[PDB]
Parts: structure tokens; sequence; C-alpha cells
């Protein structure tokens, strides 16, 4: 009732804020990469940039379908925020099949790229929308296949089960090549420019772009890196607190969300950092990179993992 | 609280409506857009019945791949299409009004085992009786549905997964058998 | 080279006595010598009006109310031809200032709805009384007041009533003013708007149009149902013009087998 | 540049008058056949017969040219104009260079006699 | 028959005829920045004809100045 | 009615919902630049790290309501310039950078040149100079922003 | 009324609100393709769909010990030969005519 | 069994009674397979077994590979022709 509407209020309002401060963070850090001031400031007054240009963006011209694809792109980008946990067992909705949901919504996210090319059509513009679609699905493959080879060690579709399994060691440090290829497949889902031929109502694509940026950052953070995990912290508490109290649960939820947010913030900074340094791809190079060279390595990593679980006892129990 | 009762019959009515909007549409893309609406009404029904896992598999592959496939085809191809005019499609009406009756009633006949041919039909509708759900404490680990599918595809029906490999093999060979023009 | 299809001659005298000599050939860079003040040139008829008027080099004085509606009037004339100075109907001194050096002066100040600031009485008879009292004060030749069709002095409509009132007041205070009454107007019976502006420029400059009321109505008479089905005194013949017809204006298997498709 | 553009031909100079007459003949056929394209392409106000009677009266202008090589340059210039017009290279304000008398009547006092020329000293 | 579609790819117009992705022929327009600087210097002395050369090829202007002053 | 109660005097406008969108138009200003000759690089020297104008928010890197004509407008391009000026949103402005873009300039007596874009587009501020320094261009933009705010459309 | 379902009811309202403020504040008013473009999506489906044949094994990997292993290995090893079919046949590569064929100049 | 039978019968009559394009045939064929699934999965639930769900997870795959095959068949049909006809193949 009131108990949960205040809860979803706090979460929606925090995620809606953080996606808007990313649009400022990208301008600032790319300014200082190239030795410019960029935007004047970043504070509480700092939203009034991203607010002000988000207002003025609704003042240009456009030239029933045109209504629907920005809408479904933004709501597909926004519903995937429940299923990330922010701390142990803290989800906005708890479901045992969270990866199946996360995966189905990475599948739903492709439709706005199709239906955007129909509006104000030309022959060549329609072909360009086809190319953006096909690269989006092509890297969605390797996205899904590595989700499998992560949950081979878990053998559970629950997400807090993954992170509590991850307590002994993160999955990023055995499977470090997997981190590398996920980071590039993660800037492949999105149109980040090493991977951006096919770019080089608009407010919804603009918002949902950065929402997908920070949401695939979340999808990295829980399954490859430690989700909310930083260290053990069993010993520090026995000196600070005497007993469980609302101050103690506050302090632990605080440090867990800090450990999650530092993963998400470093990864998010690395997206903007890989934006600046590199030129973009020919589309033939993009498809060739996805299929001919990276995905045979993906079948190879897929065969070498269960065999390694086979050589020892080491099958994971549900 | 009994607002929350008719939820199945609602989605049945919505599926009727949604297929009426499949077969009566102007553009060829409007029909597939109501088709992905039909897949998601179906996935709501599949969650509703007690199968949470399937609904998300239907989202993954049916508004997943094959949707994108059909949207894609309708983009990069031109297809002439006429409208649902009365002068070209009212001639089909007295056959449709027979075949609706006959195919629906006969599709509701075979769930019964009597031999009267009127007691066969009247067992399809004469079911307003509430099944009683007991708790048995015999199950110890959360073998949900997907675990049992992975146990039956892999041990009891390993050959069906292994013939299935040949079918997906053929789905890779076929489009390269056709659409390449080697040399 | 461009010629004065505007003028009848090269040396012209106005009524008040000033001598005006056209310089050079007609064209953008030349000067016809006339100074014209067009009230309401931000509007829909005045735009075409001082398009034609500043085309040859009459120094057009444009009184403006808003600074942004006037900007596209800068490109219709040469250096020093079109001149902007702000005015309000309320402030006497700006009307006084705008007609100091004009040879001819027209108003098309006409508003079809009441504002919180001006009713029908305020913009049609009383503003015209104001500016035409200034025209009488400075003894400007050739004043022209464009009015509405169906301008009756006493009518159920207040718009048409006050158009008739404005006609009567401007005829009362100035005897030499000319009042022209056009039809409905369709720029892009009704009359095309370039035809109304062509008729008005031919009113502007010659003699023997003085103190003459003009009816400017097109060739053939219509009903509103006929118009929507198509979408789905002295006349023009005084000034040697033929208005354009509204209907003409109204618009204003085997090969595929031998092409290649999959490359 | 190896390949030419679409409707181009190698400019080549005939030694006889009859071959030139055949070439200008085929050329008028090309203009007259492409005349329905120009009304769609350059978005003109008016009718296709006015385009066709203009193409006719622009070949009326050079009907009585005697010298062979002046007919030759005149053919080459006409083919260049066809080349520009049939594509989208000319725009709709340079296509309407060809029709200045049609679009608008400039006003009164087109002078005819010496008096009307002389009142504004030959304009 | 190969059917190629045409597109309107500083100031520069450039026609591309495309059969899918491949360019089969290309045709650069030019002239939208032709301002007649070759004819104007015939009416100006050499001391006055000197700035017409940093007008053209403006990025490396002293070399274009130098070729005329050589 | 029969008579009037209107004043015979009122102060001049110089003598004297929507708002947040105009506050947005002030603090962000995205000119679709028509850099076509010499002055286009001086415009890119605003986008260079020295004379950024990153701070108020002009970014020249590229459907907004201002364009900037900068360089000599030839005979061939005057329809192209007007066609680009036509497909802009209605509360629109234009500033004319350089001396070749207002009153012809260095090439004023050439045959294939438009003697300033006053023959084509209605321009509101002129930034004179043949290569007018990024100093002068930015100062023209500040003058134009004052004009835009005093409009309050 | 749990806390999962207000969210996926409340987001279409957020999208409708951000859309209605846009309708309130805005201004209004076949070419041939290559076989590689069609083939990427047509062939994407049998590689997306073995993944969901792989999804029931990864949940139940403990139960099918030593035996469902070999069944999955053989399943994948039957899929790899169709993969090596398409990468032996250069299926996704798009080609053009930029080579002059490098024929030596022959005289007389 | 109502929702499955209704999708099957109405999708079937949407297949049978078109004359306007070729893609409505494909998508009505796909919704027939959906309609068979909607009956099978509820018989899995009401009988308490996975084996109808076994046939479900197999026929998902066969509907997939069916679409892949048949749309390559259409691109065969379109390569040689120019434009897919309105009346049909
Ligand atoms: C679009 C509809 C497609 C439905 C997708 C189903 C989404 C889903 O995965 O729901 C899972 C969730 C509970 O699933 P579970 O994992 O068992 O939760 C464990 C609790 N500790 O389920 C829930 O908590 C709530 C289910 C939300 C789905 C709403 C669909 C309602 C359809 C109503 C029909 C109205 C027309
Ligand atoms: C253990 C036994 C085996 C030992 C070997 C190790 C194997 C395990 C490692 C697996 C990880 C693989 C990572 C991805 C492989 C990339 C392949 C590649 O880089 O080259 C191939 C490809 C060009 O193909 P080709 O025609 O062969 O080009 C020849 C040019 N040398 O190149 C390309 O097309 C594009 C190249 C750039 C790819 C995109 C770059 C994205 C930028 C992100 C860089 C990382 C950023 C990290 C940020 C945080 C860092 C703190
Ligand atoms: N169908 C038609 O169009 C008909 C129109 N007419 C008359 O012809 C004339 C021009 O026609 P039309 O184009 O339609 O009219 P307009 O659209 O041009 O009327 C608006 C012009 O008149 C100005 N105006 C109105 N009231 C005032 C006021 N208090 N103070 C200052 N300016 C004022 C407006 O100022 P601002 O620029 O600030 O808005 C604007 O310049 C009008 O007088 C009209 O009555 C005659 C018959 C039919
Ligand atoms: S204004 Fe001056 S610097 Fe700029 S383009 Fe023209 S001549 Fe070159």
């Amino acid at each position: 009732m009131i108990i949960n509407i205040v809860e979803i209020l706090i979460f929606l309002v925090c995620v809606l804020f953080s996606v808007a401060y990313l649009t400022v963070a990208e301008r600032k850090t790319l300014a200082y990469m190239q030795r410019r001031l960029g935007p004047n400031f970043v504070g509480y007054y700092g939203l009034l940039q991203a607010f002000a240009d988000a207002v003025k963006l609704l003042l240009k011209e456009i030239v029933i379908i045109l209504v629907i694809s920005p809408l479904i792109t933004l709501i597909t980008a926004l519903i995937g925020w429940v299923v990330i946990p922010l701390g142990p067992g803290i989800t906005l909705g708890e479901l045992n099949l969270g990866i199946l949901f996360s995966l189905a919504i990475g599948s739903l996210g492709v439709f706005g790229s199709l239906l955007s090319g129909w509006s104000s059509n030309s022959k060549y513009s329609l072909l360009g929308s086809i190319r953006s679609t096909a690269q989006l699905i092509s890297y969605e493959l390797i996205l899904t296949s590595i989700f499998i080879i992560i949950i081979m060690f878990v053998s559970s579709l629950n997400i807090t089960t993954i992170i509590e399994t991850q307590r002994v060691v993160w999955y990023c440090i055995p499977l470090l090549p997997l981190l590398l290829i996920f980071f590039i497949a993660s800037v492949a889902e999105t149109a980040r420019p090493p991977f951006d031929l096919t770019e080089s109502p608009f407010v919804f694509f603009f918002l949902a772009e950065y929402s997908n940026i920070i949401l695939i950052s979340a999808f990295n953070g829980y399954l490859l890196l430690g989700g909310y995990l930083s260290f053990n912290y069993s010993y520090l508490f026995n000196i600070l607190f005497n007993d469980y109290s609302y101050v103690s649960f506050l302090f632990e939820g605080l440090i867990n969300s800090s450990a999650y947010a530092i993963k998400l913030v470093f990864l998010m900074f690395s997206f903007i950092w890989v934006r600046a340094a590199f030129p973009r791809f020919t589309y033939d190079n993009l498809i060739n990179f996805c299929w001919i060279i990276l995905l045979p390595l993906l079948f190879g990593i897929f065969l070498i993992i269960p065999s390694t679980l086979y050589i020892f006892d080491s099958f994971p129990t549900l | 609280m009994y607002l929350t009762y008719y939820f199945i019959e609602i989605t049945i009515f919505l599926a009727i409506l949604c297929t009426i909007f499949i077969i009566s549409a102007k553009n060829p893309m409007v029909s597939i857009l109501y088709m992905i609406a039909l897949f998601v009404i179906a996935a709501m029904y599949l969650y509703l019945i007690g199968l949470g896992i399937f609904s998300l598999l239907y989202i993954m592959i049916y508004i997943g791949a094959i949707a994108v496939l059909f949207l894609f085809i309708i983009t990069l191809l031109d297809i002439n299409s006429t409208e649902l005019s009365v002068k070209s499609n009212i001639r089909d009406l007295p056959l449709v009004l027979i075949s609706l009756i006959v195919l629906t009633i006969s599709g509701l006949m075979i769930y019964s085992n009597d031999s009267i041919l009127i007691n066969k039909l009247l067992e399809a509708f004469g079911n307003d009786y509430n099944t009683i759900i007991t708790q048995d404490w015999f199950n110890i680990e959360n073998t949900t549905l997907l675990t049992t599918i992975g146990n039956v595809l892999l041990t009891n029906n390993a050959f069906i997964l292994l013939v299935l490999a040949i079918v997906l093999l053929l789905g890779i060979i076929g489009p390269i058998s056709i659409t390449m023009k080697h040399k | 080279m461009n010629s004065f299809e505007n003028l009848a001659q090269d040396v012209n005298i106005t009524r008040s006595g000033k001598t005006l000599i056209a310089k050079g050939t007609g064209g953008r860079s030349s000067r016809t010598g006339y100074t014209a003040t067009v009230f309401g040139a931000n509007g829909f008829l005045g735009s075409y009006l001082t398009a034609k008027l500043a085309k040859h080099g009459t120094t057009v004085v444009v009184p403006y109310r808003e600074e942004m509606a006037k900007r596209h009037l800068k490109v219709t004339g040469d250096l020093g031809v079109v001149n902007f100075l702000e005015m309000d109907l309320r402030n006497l001194e700006s009307i006084d200032e705008a007609v100091r050096h004009s040879d001819i002066v027209v108003n098309l100040i006409g508003r079809e709805y009441e504002t919180k600031n001006f009713n029908y009485y305020d913009v049609h008879v009383e503003g015209a009384r104001r500016i035409a009292e200034a025209v009488k004060k400075h003894n400007i030749a050739r004043y022209i007041h464009v009015s509405a069709f169906n301008a009756e002095i006493d009518s159920p409509s207040e718009f048409n009533h006050t158009k008739g009132l404005g006609e009567q007041v401007t005829k009362d205070i100035v005897p030499w003013a000319t009042i022209v009454r056009p039809a409905p107007m369709f720029g892009r019976n009704p009359v095309h708007v370039i035809d109304v502006a062509a008729a008005l420029e031919r009113i502007c400059f010659d003699d023997s149009t003085v103190a003459q009321t003009f009816e400017l109505y097109g060739p053939q008479k219509f009903t509103q149902k006929q118009i929507i089905d198509m979408v789905s005194a002295k006349t023009f013949n005084d000034l040697d013009l033929t208005p354009m017809e509204l209907p003409d204006l109204m618009f204003k298997e085997n090969k595929e087998k031998t092409f290649v498709h999959i490359l | 540049a190896i390949i030419a553009t679409a409707f181009a031909e190698t400019v080549k100079f005939s030694g006889s008058k009859q071959e030139l007459q055949k070439r200008t003949l085929a050329l008028y056929r090309q203009f007259l056949r492409g005349a329905p394209t120009f009304a769609d392409l350059y978005e003109v106000q008016f009718s296709i017969p006015t385009i066709r009677t203009k193409i006719r009266q622009e070949f009326e202008r050079h009907r009585f040219v005697d010298d062979l090589s002046i007919q030759n340059v005149l053919y080459a210039k006409g083919h260049m104009e066809y080349q520009e017009c049939i594509n989208f290279w000319k725009q709709q304000a340079q296509f309407l260079k060809y029709f200045p008398e049609e679009d608008d009547i400039q006003g009164r006092h087109q002078p005819s006699n010496f008096v009307d020329k002389f009142l504004k000293n030959r304009a | 028959r190969i059917r190629a579609f045409t597109i309107n790819f500083g100031v520069l117009r450039l026609i591309l005829e495309l059969s899918g992705e491949e360019i089969i022929r290309s045709d650069p327009h030019v002239g939208l920045l032709h301002r007649g600087t070759e004819k104007l210097i015939e009416y100006k002395t050499y001391m006055q004809a000197l700035p017409y050369f940093d007008r053209l090829d403006y990025v490396s202007m002293m070399t274009n100045e130098q070729v005329f002053s050589l | 009615v029969s008579s009037s109660s209107m004043p015979t005097d009122f102060p001049l406008p110089s003598q004297q919902l929507d708002a947040v969108a105009n506050w947005a138009r002030q603090g962000s200003f995205w000119p679709v630049t028509f850099g076509l000759a010499c002055c286009a690089v001086e415009m890119m020297h605003v986008s260079a790290p020295r004379y950024d104008q990153d701070r108020l928010g002009i970014i020249f890197r590229a459907q907004s309501d201002i364009m900037i004509v900068a360089g000599t407008l030839t005979n061939k391009m005057a329809p192209v310039l007007r066609q680009v000026y036509d497909q802009m949103p209605e509360p629109r402005w234009v500033i004319s950078m350089g001396s070749c873009a207002n009153g012809g300039g260095y090439y004023h007596f050439s045959y294939s040149v438009v003697r300033g874009c006053d023959r084509i587009v209605p321009v509101d501020v002129y930034v004179p100079g043949c290569p007018p320094t990024s100093e002068a261009l930015m100062y023209g933009v500040f003058q134009l922003q004052r004009k835009m705010r005093n409009t309050k459309i | 009324m749990n806390t999962f379902i207000i969210f996926i009811i409340l987001i279409p309202i957020v999208g409708f609100a951000l859309l209605a403020v846009n309708i309130l504040l805005a201004v209004y008013k076949r070419l041939a393709f290559n076989a590689a473009f069609i083939l990427v999506a047509i062939l994407f489906l049998p590689f997306d769909l073995e993944i969901s044949t792989l999804l029931p094994y990864v949940m139940s990997i403990y139960l099918v010990s030593n035996y469902g292993f070999t069944i999955v290995l053989l399943f994948l090893l039957i899929l790899i030969i169709g993969f090596v079919y398409e990468i032996n046949t250069n299926a996704l590569k798009i080609n053009k005519h930029n080579k002059p064929n490098t024929d030596s100049l022959i005289y007389k | 069994m109502f929702i499955g039978t209704i999708i099957l019968v109405l999708s079937f009559l949407g297949f049978v009674f078109n004359r306007r394009n070729i893609i409505l045939a494909f998508i009505c064929l796909e919704t027939m397979l959906l309609g068979i699934n909607l009956i099978l999965l509820r018989n899995s639930v009401l009988f308490d077994d996975i084996s109808g769900s076994l046939f479900a997870i197999v026929i998902i795959i066969l509907a997939g590979v069916e679409s892949a095959i048949g749309l390559s068949l259409l691109v065969s049909y379109y390569r040689l022709r120019g434009v897919i006809n309105s009346y049909g193949i």
C-alpha cells in the first residue's frame, strides 16, 4: 500500500535522476579529454542544462506509428530496472527468473530501430535503418550466449543467487576475456562510436539511449563484476554496532549500494572514455567482427567451460 | 476482490478482437503489429494459467526473433496489397458463417468420451467447478519447470534434442543453399 | 533592362506641388521618387503591396507594431528603400511622425475580432479617423483607405457597420481620399491577392481616381459549397486589369523481371 | 573520368547539313518526349502544352541559319541544355528563366508608339 | 539490367549512383563557390591582385601568395 | 459602441506555458551553420579549445531557429540558401558573418555573386570583417542574444 | 498488490505523459538490396534458437551428470559443423568489383 | 482451450480468405502454431506433467526454423521476379 508506493517512488526517482545526470557527465568528461571547459557546471543547478535542452528539444518540427515506437522504446528501456538488485534481496519486484526477463527485454529493445525508419521514409534512409537493426540483433546473439556461460556456474535464473554465489570470487577474474568481449558487446547493443556507422519523438530515443547505457552497465555489474559486493566487512561491524537496529541496516544498505554504484560509475565512465579515442566502423567490418572472428571464440569458450566443470566434480547445484 | 476473477475470459475476448485486427488492416506492417500484440496477449494468458517461464520464452523468440524477421522482410521488400473491400470479400461470407459454426463446435467436440453427440458438446461448457489445492510436503529442492525440461530433453529424450540439432543444421544450410549464388 | 512598368512617365508632379523625377531605368537600384507609408504592411495584403511598391524604388515607410513580423520586408527593397519606425495607434506622436514626408499613404489596419484592447470601433473608424486627421494636417496627396466588401453604415454586424463608419469619417474629414473595397481574398466572388495589390498600385499613382469609391470583385460569383467542392463604382476595368480566375489558381511485370533485386 | 554521365553523347562535328538536320530532328524528339517529366520535376504552375510550344518556338528562333558550323555549335548547346534539364541539375528558378512572359504581367504602360517611349525617355 | 539509384551526397554537391552499397559511378558537382576570381585580377594591378590568392585555398594561404609572387 | 474612451497617448515599446521554452531557447543556441568559405574555419575556431563558447552553450558542431551565412554567396547557391532558410522553425533569425556575406565584399563586382544575402534572406545582425575574428563573431552572437531576449516571443 | 506491478503499470503512464507533453509542445509538418543484409537476419534465427535449446541444460546441469554433458557436447558439435559450413562458404562477406583482374599486357 | 481454438480457427480463416498479399499468409500460419501451443500448454498444466510442455518446447523450435526456411524461400521467389504480386504466387 503506502509501504511499497513510497519504495517504488524512491527507486523511480533515483533512476530518472541518474539517467539525466549522465547526459551532463558525458559532456563534461569529453570536454576535459580535449581540454575544453565544456558545460559551465554540474551541481543542483546542474540539471538545468539537461532540463533546459530537454525542454528546447521539444520545440523543433517533425515530418499513428510515429507515436508508438518512441513510446515502446522508452518503456522497454524503463521496465528492466526492477530486476537489478541493489543490495541483498532488494528488488522492486522479486522474481526467480530475472535473467530470463532481462534477456526477453534485451530482445524487446530492437523494435524502435525498425519502426523509426518507416517515418519520413526514403529508399536510402530505409536501407540505413535496416543496417542499424541487423547490427543490433547480431550483437544481441553474443550478449545472450555469454549470459548462458555466466549462469553455467550459478545454475539459477535468480540474480541475488548469482551475487551470493559470487561472494567467494567474482566471475570477472577467472573469465577475464569474457569481461573484455562483454564490454565491447555492451557498447555494441548501444550505438557507441567505435561501433556507429548507422548513425553517422527524438527525446524518447535520447532518454532511452542513456537508459540503455546505464542499464547494460547494470547488467555487466551484477553478473560479471561483483554486484553489490566489495569485501567481507564482518569484522568492522562487530566493532561499530552492538546489535541490529535501523541505523545498522541503513549503514549496510548504504555500503552495498555504494559498492554497486562504484561498479556502475566506473563502467559508465569507461563508455565515454572509449567513445573519444577511436574512429568508427565500416558496417562490413562490424558484421565480420561479430560473426567470423568473435563468435567462433565464443563457441570455443562455450565448449571449454563445461569440460572444465567436468574434469573436476564441480557441477553447480540449484 | 472479484474484480480479479474474470481475468482469463478477458484475455480470450482480447484474442478474438486482436485476430479481427490481424485480418482487417490496411498496411502489411499494421497486421504484424497486431500480431506482436497477439503474442503478448498469449504470454499474459500463459503467465495467468501458472506458467511464468513460458511467457518469457514467448517474449524471447516470438516477439523476439520471428517478429524482427517479419518486420525486417516487410521493410526491405515491396508487396502490393488491396484493402478489405466489400465488393471482393462479401462473396466469402455464407461459407465463413458455416465454417465458423462447424469448425468451432467440432473443435470443442473432442474433449469428451460419451457417444451421444449432444452430451459431447455440452461437456465443454458444463465446467464451473473449483479444483481444490492441497499442500503435499514431498518435494525438497526447487526443481521448477525448466529443470525438468532440461532433464527430459537430456536423458529421457536425448534423441529428440539430437535430431533437433539436424533440424537447426538444416535451417542454417537452407538459406545458404538458396540465397547465395556461389560464383 | 528593367523598365518602369510602374510609371506613366519620368517626370511627374504630385497634387501638393512637389516635383518628382524618376532616376535611371526601373529596377531595384533606382529610385522612383515617391515616398509611401503603408499602415499594416506586416499583414497579408500589405506584404504583396510593398513588394510591388518597393520593387522599383519608391521609398516605403513601414510603420510596425511588432519587431519580428516586419523582418521579411527588408529583402524586398534596396539600400534605403524600406524604412522601419515603430508606432502605436494610441500614441498620436508616432502617427504624426510616420506621415511627415510621405507622398502617398495607405492604411490596411483591419482586425476581424475584438481584443481586450481594441473593439471593432477602435481599429476601423477611430484609428482611421486618427491617422487620416494627421493626413489632413500635413496635406498629403493621394490618401487611400482600403475597406471591406459589404461595408454598410448601419448593419447587424459590428465589423461591417464600423467599416462603413470609417469610410464616412475619412470621407468627411478629407475630401480627396479614395476608398477601395475589395472582395474576399485568396493569396495561396473572391479575388487573388496579387490582383488586389496590382489594382492598388494602379490606384496609387495616377490622376482621375480621386474621391472615387472602387469595387474590386473577381470574374465569377461563387457559393461556399462550390468553393469547398473545388478544394476537395469602378471595377478592375477602370485601371486596365483582368483578375485571374479562381479555378485555374486553385492548384497553386516484364521490366521488373529484367531488373536485378538481390545483386 | 572514364564513364560519362547518363544522357551524354560525345560531342562530334558533322561534315554535312543533312546529318545535322537528322540530329536536330532526333533532338527535338527528345525534348518533346521528355516534356512531361519537366512539369513533374520542376513543379511548374502551368500545362505541358506550354512547355511543348516553348520548345517549338525556341527552335523557331534558329530555323533560317545558313552556316554549317554555327548550326553545329547551336546543336551542341541545345544538347547541353537537354542534358541539364532532364536531370535535376537545373533548379526550378533557372528552369523558369525560359518563361519570363508567362508568370506575371508587370503593370501598365508597355510603350508602343514613340510618345509612350518618350514620356519615360525609352525606359 | 542493373538499376542504380541516385542521391545528393565546405560547400560541395556530389552525385552518387549506388547499386546497393557499391558505387558504380560517381559525379562530383562543383561551382557553388565559383566567384570569378580569375577574371577580376585582369582589372587590378599586381599590388592589388595579391590578396586574390589568399582568398583561394585559404587553409595554406602564404604558399598560394608565394606562387603568384614568384 | 457610439464613441470611444481610448487614450490619445501611450508609451512606445522602446520608451517603456511558453516562458520555460523561451528560457530554454536562451540558454541553448544551436545555429545550423552555413559556413561555405574562408569564414567557416574562423567559425570552427569558436569550436577550437581557445574560444570555446562551451560555457553559455553555443555549439557549432554538426533544425533549430537560427542559421549563420559566412562566406561568399554565389549565383548558383541563392536558391539553395533560401531553401535551407525555408525549412526552419518559424521564430527564426540569421546573422551574416564576414564581408563577403554582406554587400558582396571583395568580390562585389564579379559576375557570379550575390551582393550580400540581403537579396535572399532577412538578416538581423552583421558581423563585419573579411576574416572577422572569433572575438567579433562571438560579440555579434551576444548582441543577437540581447535582441532575442528583448523580443520575448 | 505487490511492489512489482505498480512499476509496469506506472511506466506506460510515464511514457504517455512524456508523449502528451510532446503533443502539447511541438511543431508538426523500390531500391535493390544485397543478399548479405537479408541473410544476416534470416540466419540469425537458427543461432538465437539453439541458445534457447541450451537454456534448459544450464539450469539442470547438476542432475544430468556425466550423461547430459555428452548429449549437450554432441548437440553443440553437430551445430559447429553447420557453422563451419557457413564460414567455409564465405556466406556473410559482401563483394564488389574494384579489381582490374591483374591481367598482364599482351602484345601482338 | 477457448483461446487456442479461437486463434487456430480465426487464423486459419485469415489464411484461407486472403487475396491481397503474401505476408498475411505467413503470419496467419505462425499464429496457427501459437493456437496449437495455447491448447497444449493448458493440457500440460491441468494434467500435471511436462510432456505436453516437452512437445511445446520442441514445436517452438520447429516454428522458428520453419520461418527461417520459408523466408529464404520467399527471397528465392523475389530474386527472379521483380515484385511479389498482390494476388499471390
Ligand atoms: C588463452 C589461450 C588463447 C590466448 C588468446 C586470448 C584469447 C582470449 C581473449 C578473448 C578476448 C578477445 C577480445 C576481442 C578480440 C578482438 C579481435 C581483434 O581485435 O582483431 C580482429 C578484428 C579485425 O579482424 P582482422 O581482419 O583479422 O584484422 C587484422 C588486424 N590486426 O579487429 C576489429 O575488427 C576491431 C578491433 C577493435 C575491436 C573494437 C574495440 C573496442 C574498444 C574497447 C577496448 C577495450 C576498452 C577497455 C576499457 C577499460 C580499460 C581500463
Ligand atoms: N478576406 C479578407 O482578407 C478581407 C480583408 N479586408 C480588409 O483589407 C485590409 C487587409 O486585408 P487582410 O490582409 O486580411 O488584413 P491584415 O491581416 O493585414 O490585418 C492585420 C494588419 O493590420 C494591423 N492591425 C490591425 N489592428 C491594428 C491595430 N490596432 N494597430 C496596429 N495595427 C493593426 C495589423 O498589425 P500587426 O502586424 O501587429 O498584427 C496588421 O499589420 C484589412 O483592413 C481588411 O479589413 C477587406 C475585405 C475582406
Ligand atoms: S568574408 Fe573574407 S575571409 Fe570570409 S570567405 Fe569571404 S573573403 Fe574569405
